């Protein structure tokens, strides 16, 4: 990303796509390493009524 | 198989009194009163929320809002003040003020009702009654007062009296009450004796008639403790 215009320039000529919008270097657009806390959600069987096991 | 091992009958006081007094004055004296398959006199202790709570000899099939307000002369602050009578002691369902108004006081009439008759205590509560610390206190009773043997009362009974006293306060989720329910269905019929049916009874009695009362509670527990 820090290649210089006239770098970046021969080397769309040379690939022919425009390289900069479509870059195979990852930069800060990426996910953060550090996430918050998350909450799972339970599944149907999670519950107290009409729950039982031979149904 | 009965007392050390030999045959036995145990039977009740007042069903061992009164047979003297069908052998002397008869069998059809003592059929023609209640109805029938209800037949004969019956006792009667009305207690409770009442003016004069009092031990009576009354007819079989009597009404139940013409037995308080007879012999016990009614609710404290009327009949207009009832609002809920377990009609045979403790191990009955309890009954609402909507179904007091027709109900008779014998055995098939409260099965009818989805009570019973059981002992003929006639337990009144009106308007100024938390319902909930009461039956959360009958079911203190029958923890207190269950011999431990098997699993289902044991365990279950304890475990109602738990999530009654959270009842009480509000201390819970309204999917508790169909889960309560749910383990009074697994206390119900699966016990030795019928101690686990009348600790499962009152607690189906109480969520079937008073279910919303028991969901504002615990909804205004949530608002007041959040
Ligand atoms: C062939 C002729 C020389 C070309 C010079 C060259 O490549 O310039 C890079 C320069 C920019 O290249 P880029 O590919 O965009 O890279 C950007 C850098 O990453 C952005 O620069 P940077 O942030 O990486 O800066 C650090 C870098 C900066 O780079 C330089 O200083 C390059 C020096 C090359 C001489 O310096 C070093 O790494 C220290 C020097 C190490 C290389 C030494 C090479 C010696 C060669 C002769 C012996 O290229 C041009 O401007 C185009 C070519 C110019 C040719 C001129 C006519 C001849
Ligand atoms: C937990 C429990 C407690 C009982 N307590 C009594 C009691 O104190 N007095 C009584 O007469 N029957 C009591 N019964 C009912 C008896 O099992 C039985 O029905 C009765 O004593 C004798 O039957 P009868 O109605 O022909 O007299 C109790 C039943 C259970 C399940
Ligand atoms: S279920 Fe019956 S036999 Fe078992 S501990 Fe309770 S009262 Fe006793």
């Amino acid at each position: 990303a820090s290649a210089t215009r006239l770098i970046q320039g021969l080397r769309n000529w040379a690939s022919g796509r425009d390289l900069q919008a479509k870059l195979q270097l990852r930069y800060q657009e990426i996910s953060k390493r550090t996430q918050p806390p998350p909450k799972l959600p339970v599944g149907p069987s999670h519950r107290l009524s009409n729950n039982y096991y031979c149904a | 198989v009965g007392v050390f091992g030999c045959p036995t009958t145990v039977a009740n006081v007042e069903t061992v009194a009164v047979s003297p007094t069908i052998c002397r004055r008869g069998g059809a004296w003592f059929a023609s009163f209640g109805r029938e398959r209800n037949s004969g006199t019956k006792l009667f202790n009305i207690s409770g929320h009442v003016n004069n709570p009092c031990t009576v000899e009354e007819e079989m099939s009597v009404p139940l809002k013409e037995l308080i307000e007879k012999h016990a002369g009614g609710v404290t602050g009327g009949w207009d003040n009832l609002l809920a009578v377990i009609p045979g002691g403790s191990s009955t369902p309890l009954i609402p003020k909507s179904v007091c108004e027709t109900v008779l006081m014998d055995f098939d009439a409260l099965i009818q009702a989805q009570t019973g008759l059981g002992t003929a205590a006639v337990i009144v509560m009106d308007r100024s009654t938390d319902i909930v610390k009461a039956i959360a206190r009958l079911i203190e009773f029958y923890k207190h007062e269950s011999c431990g043997q098997c699993t289902p009362c044991r365990e279950g009974v304890d475990w109602m009296n738990k999530v009654m006293a959270r009842f009480v306060r509000g201390d819970a989720r309204p999917a508790e009450i169909d889960s309560l329910w749910e383990i009074s269905k697994q206390i119900e019929g699966h016990t030795i004796c019928a101690l686990g049916d009348g600790a499962a009874w009152p607690v189906q009695g109480l969520i079937r008639h008073f279910r919303p009362e028991l969901e504002e509670r615990m909804q205004r527990f949530a608002q007041q403790h959040q």
